[PDB]
This record gives C-alpha cells, structure tokens and sequence, in this order.
C-alpha cells in the first residue's frame, strides 16, 4: 500500500522520504534523521487522501 | 458639494467638497461617484 | 462697453522676483528685480484656470459679434458658423493650456 | 422575452458565485473578501492590478 | 443630407469601433464574477457641438 | 456543454491547493513568541513564575489572531485590578493574556498570575520588577529564563490551530524550518501526487497557470475588509457560515 509510487521507503523499518523536509546549513550527509519526520507526514498524508 | 462622497457609518452621505478626477483605483475604496448619488441639491436640479 | 472689452486684454500672470539671480549676485538694473511670467503653473486641476479665462473672453466676444450681426440682419447660417468657430477656439485652447 | 431568460439561467450557474448588483447605483459596492494571514500580507480578491 | 453631416460624422465615428463579437462577450459580463477591476476604454471627447 | 465545463473547474481547483493545505495544517501552531518568566519565590524552576512578553511581540503574533477568533479585547490591568477581573478576561478572551497600562500590580493579583500562567504583556523591559508589588522580595531584575512560547500552547480551536497530541510530537521532531523549506515541502508533495484531470481540466491549468508560491498560508482565513484597508472581524449576519 505504501509502495514506491508515493516515495515511502519502508526498507529500513521506518518510513523514509528523501527530499520533503531537509535541514539547511548542515553537513551534506546530516539530512537522514529528518527523513523519518517527512516519512511520518507522507504516511499521514496517504491515510488522509 | 463635491465630486466624491463617502458613506458615514450612521448612514449619512459625507460629500468631500473637492473637484477631483475619478480613477478606478478608487473603485475599491470608500469614495463613490457623486453624479449617481440621486440626492437632489438646490440649484443643480437639471444635472440630477 | 468699450471699457468692458478692454478688460479682456488684461494679463493672467504673476510677478516673480529673481530669487536665483540675486543669490547668484548677477547684474540687475533695478532695486527689486521682478519679471512678469504670463501664467501660473496649474498642477492637479480638473478645470484649468487659465483655459477658463478664454471661456469668459469668447462669451463676451460672442455677444459683441452677435449684436453686430443682428444690427445688419445677416443670415442665421452665417452667424451660426461664426459662433461654431468661436467655440472651436474653446476646444483647441483646452488642449494646449495644459 | 429572450435575453431575460438567458440572464435568469446564467445566474444559476456554478461558477458565477458572486452577487453582481443590487438595484441602486448610489450605495452598492462588491464585498471585498481577503485571504488574511497573521504571518504575511493579505491578498485581496477584487483587486485592480 | 447635407445639414446633418456634422451628426453622421460623430455617429459613424463612434459606431465604427466597437468590435463585434465583443457583443457576444459582453453579455457574459452582465453575470460573471469580478476578480480584476474593469475599466473604461478611453473615450476622449470635447462636448463642443 | 456547461455542466461538464463547470464541474471540471470545481474538481481541479479543489485539489490544486491540496498540498498547500496539508503542510500548513501540520505547522498551524509552529509560530512562537519570545516570553520571559520572572520567578517569584525561593527555589523555583525555569518556568515557574510570571510569564511576560513585550507589546511589540504581542502586536505581531497574538493580537492578529485574536481578531480572527472573534473575542473581545483583553483588559488593561492597572494595579488596582482584583484577581476576579483577570478571571473575567480569561473567561472572555479564551487565552490567558492581559495587557499592562500603569500602576503597581498588587500581590493579591500576583498569586493569580502565577497559578494560571497568565501572559502579562508589557510595553517594555524597562525596570520590570518596579511594576509589581514585590512583597516577597525574591523577584530580581536579572532572574528569568527567556524561552519560546508556541502559539499552539496558548490557543486551542478545533479548526484554526491543529494542536493535538500527535502533531505536538511531530513539531518536536522537525528541524529548524523556514519559508524556503516549507515551499520545498509543497513542491515535493505536488511531485508525488500528480492529480487526475479530464480533457477540460488540463486546459484550465495551462491557462492560469504557474504562480502559486507568492501567498503565505500560515493561519489563512477568509475575512472581509473595510474600504479603508483594515481587516474586519467575522460577523454572524453578513458572511456565510463557511467563511468563519
């Protein structure tokens, strides 16, 4: 249901969205922790839709 | 009497008393065209 | 009537002192150097107050040419074409008085 | 007889959703709704641009 | 007629412009909403004759 | 011929602000003010005490949102104010916000301002302790904790600020946001969910057709304005119920 069409990557157990809420002003590999928060949004957005 | 008039909150017509050209930027504002007030004035009954 | 028509030759100007010439300490041949500018600047007016002087001149001249016309009972058409021309000078004066 | 019945049925359409006139020229103004926001500038609907 | 040549030079002169079928358009303005403020096509006249 | 051209416009723009709406529903309480917390007695916490913010901070964030929720103005406590009168302002305006005017606020009201955490709005941080009747004498000019106060922590409406237990957690997990990142978040959900459209629906979106990212949508409501240019409050008798 939360397939690869909606950009939710459930491989590592938690939902992960790549480029939804990226933090700015950090090192270029420090944006992965904000992917879980954007992952909870697209799970919330897909149930809402 | 004036070329524009506003609406008082009690319901009276407050004529401005100035001779100004109308622009459509005043269409959104509080001023009205004074020819269409339909208020009879003494002496200018033919324009009304 | 002759004095009334000579009130139409009156100037419509003001009397400006040479404020920029005195402070520049330029040669002037009087005590208060004052020149006569023919007409005042007319910003922000719907009806132009200099063009409206020509409205009241022709309104007197269209009564002088009317009394001269009917004294010699000339045509209605030859009198109407005069007054149409006298208000064609009304319209062409409004274009340039701005 | 034939223009009036077209105005009576064009005023029942879906997207003609505003009142247009109210009889008297002396008082009528269109109701100026805005999209207000405390974190920005309000954007009016009926706006001469 | 010769004496009405002053009149017919102002009727044709006005008449010639307005576009057809802006007449078809306009009828749709007597019941549309207003989002841009309408304004008048500049009629430069003198009111001499 | 006109029903299918009217539905296919109302179908499209109903889903055109759909990713505009979702992020601003999550972040509807993300705004915050800068308050101070003057402690009042011995061995208190960083947050136990009189919660105070400035009038310049009040006028930007809080006052513009009280003219939306259609409440009266908060009262001016003037030093002779009893704690019943401050309770008459918390029960009228549903946020615990009161304005300061002058005088010395007595210690009877100072016990009220501590227990109910009422936000006291000062015009300035200029000799703040002298404005209170410090009978306990523990309040100092340099004893506070300047911490943030989110708008969702002081407001609660069913359809104005989303402030439930779930969304309270997600703003604590989000990084430090901006108006350039929220605009990036909308352009990513619009990339994921490409909407449906008929033959007439694509003809409208390429007609309008590009500018969407100008207007902020933070706590966006639909209100009337005066022809002066000031935002009026909601009225039950003039506006339709769907704009409240």
């Amino acid at each position: 249901f939360f397939d690869t069409a909606t950009g939710i990557d459930l491989t590592k157990g938690i939902p992960l969205v790549q480029d939804l809420l990226v933090p700015i002003g950090v090192t270029a590999g420090a944006e992965q922790s904000a992917e879980y928060v954007s992952g909870l949004l697209m799970v919330l957005f897909k149930v809402m839709t | 009497r004036g070329a524009t008039y506003t609406i008082n909150a009690a319901g009276e017509f407050e004529f401005s008393g100035r001779n100004e050209k109308w622009d459509q930027s005043l269409y959104l504002s509080e001023h009205f065209p004074a020819l269409f007030s339909d208020v009879p004035l003494a002496g200018a009954n033919t324009i009304i | 009537t002759i004095i009334a028509i000579m009130r139409l030759f009156t100037p419509q100007g003001f009397l400006r002192t040479d404020d920029l010439a005195i402070a520049a300490n330029f040669p002037r041949a009087s005590r208060n150097p004052q020149t006569y500018i023919p007409y005042t600047n007319q910003r922000g007016t719907v009806t132009n107050e200099f063009a409206s002087r020509f409205r009241t001149i022709v309104a007197t001249l269209a009564n002088v040419v009317n009394e001269r016309a009917v004294q010699d009972d000339m045509q209605k058409a030859t009198r109407s074409c005069t007054k149409q021309w006298l208000r064609h000078l009304e319209t062409q004066f409004d274009n340039i008085a701005v | 007889d034939h223009l009036s019945v077209v105005y009576a049925t064009m005023s029942n359409f879906m997207l003609n959703f505003t009142n247009n006139f109210s009889g008297n020229h002396a008082t009528f103004k269109p109701d100026q709704y805005v999209i207000t926001s405390p974190e920005g500038s309000y954007k009016p609907i009926i706006e001469r641009q | 007629n010769q004496s009405a040549a002053r009149l017919v030079s102002a009727v044709k002169a006005r008449a010639s412009e307005a576009d057809i079928s802006s007449i078809h358009l306009a009828i749709a303005r007597e019941v549309s909403p207003m989002f841009n403020v309408h304004e008048l096509k500049k009629i430069a006249e003198s009111f001499e004759d | 011929t006109t029903l299918s051209q009217s539905l296919s416009v109302a179908q499209v723009l109903s889903k055109l602000t759909l990713p505009d709406a979702f992020i601003n529903m999550i972040l509807s309480g993300g705004d915050s003010v800068v308050m101070r917390t003057y402690q009042t007695e011995a061995d208190d916490d960083l947050d136990e005490g009189i919660r105070m913010t400035t009038y310049d901070q009040y006028l930007s964030h809080i006052r513009e949102r009280l003219h939306i929720t259609n409440v009266p103005d908060p009262i001016y406590i003037t030093g002779a104010s009893t704690p019943d009168q401050i309770a008459a302002s918390v029960q009228a305006t549903h946020v615990a916000v009161v304005l300061y005017q002058s005088g010395v606020i007595n210690g009877s009201a100072s016990t009220y301002l501590r227990e109910n955490e009422v936000l006291v709005v000062m015009p300035d941080y200029y000799d703040v302790v002298s404005r209170f009747a410090n009978a306990n004498l523990q309040m100092n000019n340099n004893r506070y904790h300047e911490s943030v106060l989110e708008i969702a922590d002081i407001f609660d409406q069913a359809d104005f600020i989303q402030t439930s237990d779930a969304v309270r957690q997600l703003r604590a997990l989000m990084p430090t946001l901006s108006t350039s990142q929220i605009r990036h978040a909308i352009e990513r959900i619009a990339q994921i969910t490409d909407v449906d459209s008929t033959d007439y629906g694509k003809l409208t979106l390429r007609f309008l057709g590009t500018l969407t990212r100008s207007l902020k949508m933070q706590n966006a409501q639909i209100r009337r304005i005066r022809p002066d240019g000031t935002v009026l409050r909601y009225d039950d008798q003039i506006d339709i119920e769907a704009f409240r």
